């Protein structure tokens, strides 16, 4: 079985300049009855079907423009974008084309770099209409920062919470090329109504020190 | 032109077997491989088998031992997929595509088969309420606590497309999807402006305009 | 099957004129789709026109066309109102739609303008 291996999982390069994405395969994709390398690569943009870019190693699909170029032989292979556009930001596939089972690498994200962004920080406690059933959601608001990595920690009453708390990131925007997340503590009313102070601390690199929103319960 | 219209989407139970079909058009259907990829939230794709038309051919993934079924339909020109004993980890959205080699590709819009003993629920949706920094306030919506997925949420009837984040669902405990929408505004049109968020789930009939008042 | 045949191996054309070539074959398949190639710099391979036509498929421009011959083994790989951008390296090449899927490639012929 065709084992794909991609280097790097994921990648950052400036709007202009060029970017490689590895792929290894554990045997040859080498035909000697077609004299081909049977390697495809994909691109695929979040919400999208995949878009296939490049066959047979180096052969450019119809409509794939300049910057996109394949090389490689036997078991290792390239891709590599020259100017990298905001067009180009999505998940780099490549697939062994030559034996069966078609076999898909794990993928390699490619996203713009840019400059440091710090994020603003919102903190939302529960409404009221919520507080009409028996749980309690406090949402915390991470906007538009980069890079992607962030820490967010919940406190309540200066006690840290784990294992109450989901997340999730937006893709990166395509004006800015910056990230939200957004983080969900939920708690039971019982439990909501047993505590005062309840704030999110944010880690990230774009702050010079640790941010830290709060609000008091019953206070506005 | 080349089309691949595949079927919609279905939910399943654990144990269950789903059916994909995919209607090609626009070309010799019996003569083009059809193959067959899903890809799980949150990860890569997988190929799953191959079908030829011509002679119904197959080439099936090995991680499906006897759980994936291809077969064709030359008088209706539609390719069927078939996965048996399914497993909450088969939740995914499943492309069929004409893949000959040599051969330009074409795909299918996709189907989403999510499995799972959950029941259709209607979401409760609560107002995110600002207050707001000083220059640039954040209000939004929860949306919490519905099955199956999606959720479909605009603001002001689509008029209000700036600013706006609307974060992917996340799968919560009780087997149901919770999501939030905010939106960034400047400070002085808190009481200027209504902000009205349009959430709508299908599923299960719901249909809400929460408007968004600031605290 | 045999690999087919591109002439002139060096066609020299002013800017600007009607630049065609020639792949023959000597025995066709059954099902086929013949591929007209150019050699980028990258040393890439692009696909410019292909046989049978398909309007919906996009990436096609309209100066570079394929014509099948009365014989219906010769085709005419032609371009209309040649570019200096068009000298390179050309190459026809067919692939069967036959499950097992051959390739049958031409060799190189070089365009100048």
């Amino acid at each position: 079985d065709i084992v794909m291996t991609q280097s790097p999982d994921s990648l950052a390069v400036s709007l202009g300049e060029r970017a490689t994405i590895n792929c290894k395969s554990s045997q040859s994709l080498w035909d000697s009855g077609n004299q081909k390398n049977f390697l495809t690569w994909y691109q695929q943009k979040p919400g999208q079907p995949p878009k296939l870019l490049i066959y047979w190693t180096s052969y450019r699909e119809s409509g794939v423009p300049d910057r996109f170029s394949g090389s490689g032989s036997g078991t290792d292979f390239t891709l590599t974008i020259s100017s990298l556009q905001a067009e180009d930001v999505a998940v780099y596939y490549c697939q062994n084309d030559y034996f069966y089972p078609h076999t898909f690498g794990g993928g390699t994200k490619v996203e713009i770099k840019r400059t440091v962004a710090a994020p603003s920080v919102f903190i939302f406690p529960p409404s009221d209409e919520q507080l009409k059933s028996g749980t309690a959601s406090v949402v915390c608001l991470l906007n538009n920062f980069y890079p992607r990595e962030a820490k967010v920690q919940w406190k309540v009453d200066n006690a840290l919470q784990s294992g109450n708390s989901q997340e999730s990131v937006t893709e990166q925007d395509s004006k800015d090329s910056t990230y939200s997340l957004s983080s969900t503590l939920t708690l039971s009313k019982a439990d909501y109504e047993k505590h005062k102070v309840y704030a999110c601390e944010v880690t990230h690199q774009g702050l010079s020190s640790p941010v830290t929103k709060s609000f008091n319960r019953g206070e506005c | 032109q080349v089309q691949l219209v595949q079927s919609g989407a279905e939910v399943k139970k654990p144990g269950a077997s789903v059916k994909v079909s995919c209607k090609a058009s626009g070309y010799t259907f019996t003569s083009y491989w059809i193959n067959w990829v899903r890809q799980a939230p949150g990860q890569g794709l997988e190929w799953m088998g191959n079908i030829y038309p011509g002679s119904s051919l197959t080439n099936y993934n090995e991680k499906f031992k006897n759980r994936v079924t291809m077969t064709r339909d030359t008088s209706t020109s539609t390719v069927y997929m078939e996965l048996s004993s399914l497993r909450s980890e088969d939740t995914a959205v499943y492309y069929c595509a004409r893949l000959s080699t040599g051969t330009f590709a074409y795909w299918g819009q996709g189907t989403l088969v999510t499995v799972s003993s959950a029941s259709t629920k209607g979401p409760s949706v609560f107002p995110l309420a600002p207050s707001t920094s000083g220059g640039t306030a954040a209000l939004g919506c929860l949306v919490k606590d519905y099955f199956p997925e999606p959720v479909t949420v605009s603001w002001n009837s689509g008029a209000l497309t700036s600013g706006v984040h609307t974060f992917p669902a996340v799968l919560q405990s009780s087997g149901l999807y919770s999501l939030s929408s905010v939106v960034t505004v400047p400070s002085s049109s808190l009481g200027t402006q209504t902000y009205i968020c349009n959430v709508n789930h299908k599923p299960s009939n719901t249909k809400v305009d929460k408007k968004v008042e600031p605290k | 099957w045999n690999p087919p045949t591109f002439s002139p191996a060096l066609l020299v054309v002013t800017e600007g004129d009607n630049a065609t070539f020639t792949c023959s074959f000597s025995n066709t398949s059954e099902s086929f789709v013949l591929n007209w190639y150019r050699m980028s710099p990258s040393n890439q391979t692009d696909k410019l026109a292909a046989f049978p036509e398909d309007r919906s498929q996009p990436g096609q421009d309209c100066r570079f066309r394929v014509t099948q011959l009365p014989n219906g083994r010769d085709f005419h790989m032609s371009v209309v109102r040649a570019r200096r951008n068009d000298s390179g390296t050309y190459l026809c090449g067919a692939i069967s739609l036959a499950p097992k899927a051959q390739i049958k490639e031409s060799l190189r012929a070089e365009l100048r303008v």
